[PDB]
C-alpha cells in the first residue's frame, strides 16, 4: 500500500478515515449523513434534566457522583467544565481549577438556572460569608 | 410477651425471640442441642462446626427437624415454625438458600461441605414445617424470561465428563433427601424390577444394582469400575439430570410442565438427549413418574444392549505401564484430543484405520468444538492412534518462542475418557435392533404431538418433533452409531443455557461457553453450587437468586464494542470507537518509529492533521535531546493539541533519563497525552510508577507474545480506572517484530482482554488503506476462522506513512520503498529466507 | 538459623501433593500439572483455582507448562506471604488433626524455642506436614511435637538448612 510518494501524511490519514466513514455509512445507515447522531464536542469519555436544581454538598459526597450531577446529562460546556481535568494554557495543559473551585466540601450550596437550556444556563455556587 | 434465647459456639452466637407461653420448650433444645453441637475452636475449620451465626440456626433448624415426626404433631412443630421464620426474616432477605450460601462461600471462610449441610438442613426445615415450596418463586432470570428479556435453553451432558459421576448423586441424595428422595426410590425399584423382565441382565449386574445401599453405605457401593460400567452409569446418569431438573423446578415452585414451558428448546449431548425428550413430555407432579420411567427405560436397554454388543475385555499390562510412563491415561474406548483441526484427526485416523481392519477401525465419535474432538474404537486401536500423535505433537515444556511461526511443531493434548463403551461408533450398531425391540416390548414411544418444545438432534441440529419415523429410532441412531456435532446442535440462538448434565464446572456446560464465547450467551451450571472467580458462567445461584445477581449478561462483542459513526457541530464526522472516545480524534495513529518519527518537523504536521502520533526516543541519548525535540514540535502544534513519546524498555540507559524527565514536563504540565513502552512490557511494579507517578491521560503498551499480552492485562487488572492502550502488532510490522502471526494469538486471548473495559484494543502490522482494515473495525474478520465478531478500537500504521512528504526520509529512500512490491499476509514467514517483495529479516547486535 | 523467606516451588508442590493426597518426593518437579492426572479434568481446574487464590496473579495455561518453570513466574510477583487457600488448610490441619487447645500458636512457640527456627521456617515446616497429612487425632500432644519434629528434619532435608 506504498507506492504515492510525498503524498501528505493529512491526505494519507483523512483518506483512509473517509473510507472507513464512507463504508460504515453505507453498511449502516443507507448513506444518510442525517442518521449519524450529533454531539456539541466529541471526546474527553473514559473507556469506563431538571431547568433548575439544587445540591447540598457534604463533607461525605461523592466527588465522581457530586461531579456528574454539576457537570449533567447533554454534551454542552458546563459538561465539559466539570468533567474535563486539563484545561489548556496557550499550549499548555494544567490541572482543572474549576474542578478545584467547585470541589465537593461541606457548606457548599449549588443553584442552576436553565439546566435544558445550555446557553443561558448559570450555576450560582453559595457559601457561608461571614455568616 | 417474648422471652429471648440465646444460642453460642465460642465467639458467635444468635437470638432468637421465642414466644414466653412455648419458651420451656425451645430452652429444653438451648442445652440438647449445644449438646449435639461440638466445642468451640478457633476459625471453626473443624468439618460440623458452624462459622457463621446463619450456619447456627442452620444446624439447630437441622437437629430440630430430625427429631420431629412428620406424622405424628410434636411439641417442636410452632418451635420449629418460629426458629425457620427468624432464620427466613434475619437471613434469607427475599434470595434462595442458594444465594446465600454462594454469599457466605465467597465471604466468610465457609469451605463448600459447609453450604451443602446448611442448605440441606434448611431446605430439610422448610418441607417438614409443612411449608412446601408451592408459592411462586420471584427470580430475576425466569422473571425476565416470561418478560422476554433471556431465552433459556436446556443442554445434558452424557458420558467421560467424570469418572465418579455416582459422587454427584450421592450429595443429592444428602443435600435433597426431602425433594429427590421419592424418585430415586422410584428409579431404584424400576430398575430392580427390570432386571428380572430382561431375560439375562443379572449376568451384566454381577454386584446387583441397589442404588439405595449404596446411597446409605459407602462400604457396600461396588468397586469404581464396575460403577462405570455402561448398564450402571447410563440409567444412574439419567436419574442425576432428572434429579437436578426436579429439585430446580421445586425450589423455584414450578411444575415440571411450568419449568419445560419457560425453556424455549432443549437438547443433550448423546445419552443426555433422553433426558431432554423425558421433560419435554413431562405435564404435571403426576404425569411425570411415567416420563421418567420411559427415560429411563431407554437408557437401561441401551446400557446392557451396548455391553452385550460391545463387553469391555481385559487389556495386556505392557500396554497400561507404558500408556502411564507416557501418563496420557488408562486406555478407554474414547480418546479426546483437543487443540487440533477436524481435518488433521481425520488425516490420522485415516492412517490408523489403513493399518487395521474393518473390525478393529477407529471413526470420529465427537465434534464437541472447533479445535475439540474425540474418536471412538477399541482401545488397542486407539492406543496404537496415540502412538502415531505421541511422534508428532512437540514436547510439552519445549519453547517455540524464537522459532518463526510457520514451523513451530504444533502442540496438543489427547487424554482417554473415563467411559465404558465405544458411543457414535459402527461396533455398538449391532445392538440398534435388540434396543428397538426391547423398547416396543416394554412400551416405550415418544410422540411428537405430545413433545412441546423443540429437541435440537445431535447429528444435523434439525427439530426431533418434525420426525416421519419413530422418535425413539432416531435417537437411539444417534447415540449408538451417528456422530454428535456439538456446534452443529447449537446453532440456535438462546441468552442462556443450563447445564444440567454431570461433572457441572467440568462438565458440558463450560465446553459450550468456550464454544460460544462472546455471541451474548451466558452458560449456568444448574448441576453443582461452587463460585467462579472469573465469573464467566454462572452455578445454581443464578437460577434461583432473585435480585441483580441472578440475571447476569455475558457481553456481545458486536454489540458492546459496534464501530459507531458522531459528529460534533462543525459536521467532522468522527468514527467513534472506545479508543476514539478518550482522544477525540479519529481511531487512526501512527506508532513510535525510529527514526522517521524522531524529527519534529513530521510529528508536529501529522499532529496538526488531526491523528495522535508518538515522538521517538530513540533517535535522543539523553534529556537534552528531548527537551530540544519536544519544545520544537510544542513552537509548530496548535494551542491545546497533545502528542505521545515512545521509549523502548530494552534500553535501560534511555528510560533512566528519559522516565524522570517525562515526569518533570509533566508535573510542569507538557502537552505529552500518553506514554508507549514498546520493544518488552513493563513489570506490575514499574508499570504502576509509570500510571500514578506520571499524571498521563493513557499508557501505550507493544505486547509482542501470549506472555506480554497477559502480563498488559495484569497491568490495567491493577489500575481498572486507567486507560491501557495495547497496540497488538504480528511480526509481519516493519522495525523490530517478533514470530507471532497477527491473528492467532488475538483469537486466544480477546476474550480474556474485553474481560477489562480499561483496555483499548489497537491492532497494527500490514495495514496502509481503509479496505484492509475495516474488517477489523467491523469485527467480520474473524468469521474467516469461524469465531464470533471481534471488533478492534484502533489501529496504527508503521510503514505507510514513510513515503509521506513530511517524513524526513531521503527522496531515493522513498523511491526505493515505493519500488517495494511487498507480498499478502501468507508469505510475510519466507522474509527469514529470501528478500520476499523486497523486504528480508536480519539480526540486530 | 537465619531469615530467608519461602520459595513458591516448595508452596507449589504442596499445594498439588495436597490435593493429590500424595507425599511431598512422590510428584517429580520436571513435570504439567495436565500430565499428572491426564485422566480426569476436575482437579484440573480445583488446583489452577486453588494456585490462583494462593499467588493471586497466574498465566495462561498453566496446566501444559512444568512444575518448575510455573515456580519461577510464580516467585516473580510472590514474596514469603501464606495466602487465602495455605491459611485455610493450615487452620483445618491444626484443628482436626492436632488436638483441641494445640493450635498454631503454641505449635509455633514449640519450634520457636526447641529448634529456632524463624517465622518463615514455621510455614515451610507446616506446608510439609499439610504434604503428609497425619490424617489422625493426633490428641497426645508429646506424639504431636514428635510428629512436628520429623517435619522439622524433613523440612532441613528438602531446603538443605543444618540443625
Ligand atoms: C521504520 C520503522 C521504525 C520503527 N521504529 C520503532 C521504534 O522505534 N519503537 C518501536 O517500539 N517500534 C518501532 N517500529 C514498529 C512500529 O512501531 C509498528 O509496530 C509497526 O511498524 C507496525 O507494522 P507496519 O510497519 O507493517 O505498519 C518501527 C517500524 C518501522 C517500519
Amino acid at each position: 500500500f506504498t507506492k504515492v510518494i510525498d503524498e501528505p501524511i493529512k491526505s494519507i490519514m483523512d483518506g483512509i478515515h473517509d473510507g472507513h466513514i464512507k463504508k460504515l455509512l453505507h453498511q449502516y445507515y443507507g448513506d444518510d449523513e442525517s442518521k449519524i447522531p450529533a454531539v456539541e464536542y466529541f471526546g474527553g469519555e473514559s473507556p469506563v434534566s431538571e431547568d433548575s436544581a439544587v445540591f447540598k454538598a457534604t463533607s461525605s459526597t461523592d466527588e465522581e457522583s457530586w461531579f456528574k450531577a454539576l457537570a449533567g446529562s447533554e454534551i454542552n460546556w458546563r459538561h465539559a467544565s466539570f468533567l474535563c481535568s486539563f484545561i489548556t494554557q496557550d499550549k499548555m495543559f494544567v490541572s482543572n481549577p474549576i474542578r478545584k473551585v467547585f470541589k465537593p466540601s461541606q457548606g457548599m450550596v449549588v443553584e442552576i438556572s436553565n439546566g435544558n437550556t445550555s446557553s443561558k444556563t448559570v450555576v450560582t455556587l453559595s457559601e457561608p460569608v461571614q455568616g | 410477651s417474648t422471652r429471648p434465647l440465646t444460642l453460642s459456639h465460642g465467639s458467635l452466637e444468635h437470638v432468637l425471640l421465642v414466644p414466653t407461653a412455648s419458651f420451656f420448650i425451645a430452652s429444653q433444645l438451648q442445652e440438647q442441642f449445644n449438646k449435639i453441637l461440638p466445642e468451640p475452636t478457633e476459625g471453626f475449620a473443624a468439618d460440623d462446626e458452624p462459622t457463621t451465626p446463619a450456619e447456627l440456626v442452620g444446624k439447630f433448624l437441622g437437629y430440630v427437624s430430625s427429631l420431629v415426626e412428620p406424622s405424628k404433631v410434636g411439641q417442636f412443630d410452632q418451635v420449629l415454625n418460629l426458629c425457620l421464620t427468624e432464620f427466613e426474616n434475619c437471613y434469607l432477605e427475599g434470595n434462595d438458600i442458594h444465594a446465600l450460601a454462594a454469599k457466605l462461600l465467597q465471604e466468610n471462610d465457609t469451605t463448600l461441605v459447609k453450604t451443602k449441610e446448611l442448605i440441606k438442613n434448611y431446605i430439610t426445615a422448610r418441607i417438614m414445617a409443612k411449608r412446601p415450596f408451592d408459592k411462586k418463586s420471584n427470580s430475576a432470570l425466569f422473571r425476565a424470561v416470561g418478560e422476554g428479556n433471556a431465552q433459556l435453553v436446556a443442554i445434558f451432558g452424557g458420558q467421560g465428563n467424570t469418572d465418579d459421576y455416582f459422587e454427584e448423586l450421592r450429595d443429592l441424595y444428602q443435600t435433597y433427601h426431602v425433594l429427590v428422595g421419592d424418585l430415586i426410590k422410584f428409579s431404584a425399584e424400576t430398575l430392580s424390577e427390570l432386571i428380572r423382565t430382561t431375560l439375562d441382565a443379572e449376568k451384566v449386574f454381577t454386584q446387583g444394582l441397589n442404588i439405595l445401599e449404596w446411597l446409605e453405605n459407602p462400604s457396600n457401593t461396588p468397586d469404581k469400575d464396575y460403577l462405570l460400567s455402561i448398564p450402571i452409569s447410563c440409567p444412574l446418569i439419567g436419574v442425576i439430570q432428572l434429579a437436578h431438573y426436579v429439585v430446580t423446578a421445586k425450589l423455584l415452585g414450578f411444575t415440571p410442565g411450568e419449568l419445560r414451558s419457560y425453556l424455549k428448546g432443549a437438547t443433550g449431548h448423546s445419552q443426555g438427549l433422553v433426558t431432554a425428550v423425558a421433560i419435554a413430555e413431562t405435564d404435571s407432579w403426576e404425569s411425570f413418574f411415567v416420563s421418567v420411567r420411559k427415560a429411563i427405560t431407554v437408557l437401561f436397554f441401551i446400557g446392557v444392549r451396548c455391553y452385550e454388543a460391545y463387553p469391555n475385555t481385559s487389556l495386556p499390562p505392557s500396554i497400561l505401564e507404558d500408556s502411564l510412563e507416557n501418563n496420557e491415561g488408562v486406555p478407554s474406548p474414547m480418546l479426546s484430543i483437543s487443540n487440533l483441526t477436524q481435518e488433521q484427526v481425520q488425516d490420522y485416523v485415516n492412517k490408523t484405520n489403513s493399518h487395521l481392519p474393518a473390525g478393529k477401525q477407529v471413526e470420529i465419535s465427537l465434534v464437541n468444538g472447533a479445535k475439540n474432538l474425540v474418536v471412538s474404537g477399541p482401545p488397542q486401536s486407539l492406543y496404537g492412534l496415540n502412538l502415531t500423535l505421541r511422534k508428532a505433537k512437540a514436547p510439552s515444556g519445549l519453547d517455540q518462542s524464537r522459532i518463526p511461526f510457520s514451523e513451530r511443531k504444533l502442540k496438543f493434548s489427547n487424554r482417554f475418557l473415563p467411559v465404558a463403551s465405544p458411543f457414535h461408533s459402527h461396533l455398538l450398531v449391532p445392538a440398534s435392533d435388540l434396543i428397538n425391540k426391547d423398547l416396543v416390548k416394554n412400551n416405550v414411544s415418544f410422540n411428537a404431538k405430545d413433545i412441546q418444545i423443540p429437541v435440537y438432534d445431535t447429528f444435523d441440529g434439525s427439530d426431533l418433533r418434525v420426525l416421519s419415523g419413530s422418535i425413539s429410532e432416531r435417537i437411539v441412531d444417534c447415540i449408538i452409531r451417528l456422530p454428535v456435532k456439538w456446534e452443529t446442535t447449537t446453532q440456535f440462538k438462546a441468552t442462556h443455557i443450563l447445564d444440567f448434565g454431570p461433572g457441572g464446572a467440568s462438565g458440558l456446560g463450560v465446553l459450550t461457553h468456550r464454544n460460544k464465547d462472546g455471541t451474548g450467551v451466558r452458560v449456568i451450571v444448574a448441576g453443582t453450587l461452587d463460585i467462579n472467580p472469573d465469573d464467566d458462567y454462572g452455578f445454581k445461584q443464578e437460577i434461583f437468586d432473585v435480585t441483580s445477581n441472578g440475571l447476569k449478561k455475558n457481553p456481545n462483542w458486536l454489540e458492546e464494542y459496534h464501530p459507531k459513526l458522531i459528529k460534533n457541530k462543525s459536521g467532522k464526522i468522527f468514527v467513534e470507537t472506545k479508543f476514539s472516545k478518550l482522544i477525540g480524534r479519529p481511531p487512526l495513529l501512527v506508532p513510535g518509529m525510529t527514526p522517521c518519527t524522531v524529527s519534529p518537523d513530521f510529528v508536529a504536521a501529522t499532529t496538526n492533521a488531526g491523528y495522535t502520533i508518538e515522538l521517538a526516543g530513540g533517535g535522543y541519548f539523553s534529556a537534552a535531546g528531548m527537551t530540544a525535540a519536544i519544545d520544537s514540535v510544542v513552537s509548530q502544534i496548535e494551542k491545546g493539541s497533545t502528542f505521545g513519546i515512545n521509549l523502548i524498555y530494552v534500553n535501560p540507559f534511555m528510560l533512566q533519563w528519559g522516565i524522570p524527565l517525562i515526569k518533570e514536563l509533566r508535573s510542569k504540565g507538557y502537552p505529552i497525552q500518553f506514554l508507549t513502552i514498546g520493544a518488552g512490557v513493563p513489570s506490575l511494579e514499574v508499570a504502576s510508577e509509570y500510571i500514578e507517578t506520571l499524571g498521563l491521560k493513557y499508557l501505550g503498551l507493544k505486547p509482542g507474545s501470549i506472555d506480554a499480552i497477559s502480563q498488559v492485562i495484569n497491568i490495567a487488572k491493577a489500575h481498572p480506572n486507567f486507560p491501557i492502550a495495547l497496540q497488538w502488532t504480528g511480526g509481519r510490522g516493519g522495525g523490530h517484530h517478533s514470530f507471532e502471526d497477527a491473528h492467532t494469538p488475538m483469537l486466544q486471548m480477546y476474550s480474556k482482554i474485553r474481560r477489562h473495559p480499561n483496555i483499548m484494543l489497537i491492532f497494527g502490522s500490514g495495514f496502509g488503506s481503509a479496505d484492509d482494515t475495516y474488517p477489523y473495525l467491523t469485527g467480520e474478520w474473524s468469521t474467516k476462522f469461524d469465531y464470533p465478531p471481534m471488533p478492534f478500537d484502533g489501529f496504527l500504521f508503521g510503514s505507510r506513512v514513510m513515503i509521506a512528504k513530511e517524513v524526513k526520509t531521503s527522496p531515493d529512500a522513498k523511491k526505493c520503498i515505493a519500488a517495494c512490491t511487498g507480498v499478502p499476509d501468507d508469505k510475510w514467514e519466507q522474509t527469514y529466507k529470501k528478500p520476499t517483495g523486497g523486504i528480508v529479516t536480519v539480526r540486530s547486535e | 538459623i537465619a531469615d530467608e523467606p519461602v520459595k513458591a516451588s516448595l508452596l507449589l508442590h504442596v499445594l498439588v501433593a495436597h490435593k493429590l493426597k500424595k507425599s511431598l518426593d512422590s510428584i517429580p518437579m520436571s513435570k504439567t500439572i495436565k500430565d499428572l492426572v491426564g485422566g480426569k479434568s476436575t482437579v484440573q481446574n480445583e488446583i489452577l483455582g486453588d494456585l490462583g487464590k494462593e499467588f493471586g496473579t497466574t498465566p495462561e495455561k498453566p496446566e501444559e507448562t512444568p512444575l518448575e518453570e510455573l515456580a519461577e513466574t510464580f516467585q516473580d510477583t510472590f514474596s514469603g506471604a501464606l495466602g487465602k487457600q495455605s491459611s485455610s488448610l493450615l487452620s483445618r490441619l491444626i484443628s482436626s488433626k492436632m488436638p483441641g487447645g494445640f493450635t498454631i500458636t503454641v505449635a509455633r512457640k514449640y519450634l520457636q524455642t526447641r529448634w529456632g527456627l524463624p517465622s518463615g521456617r514455621q510455614d515451610g515446616v507446616l506446608l510439609v506436614a499439610l504434604s503428609n497429612e497425619p490424617a489422625a487425632r493426633l490428641g497426645s500432644e508429646a506424639d504431636a511435637k514428635a510428629f512436628l519434629d520429623s517435619m522439622a528434619q524433613k523440612y532441613a532435608s528438602i531446603v538443605g538448612v543444618d540443625l
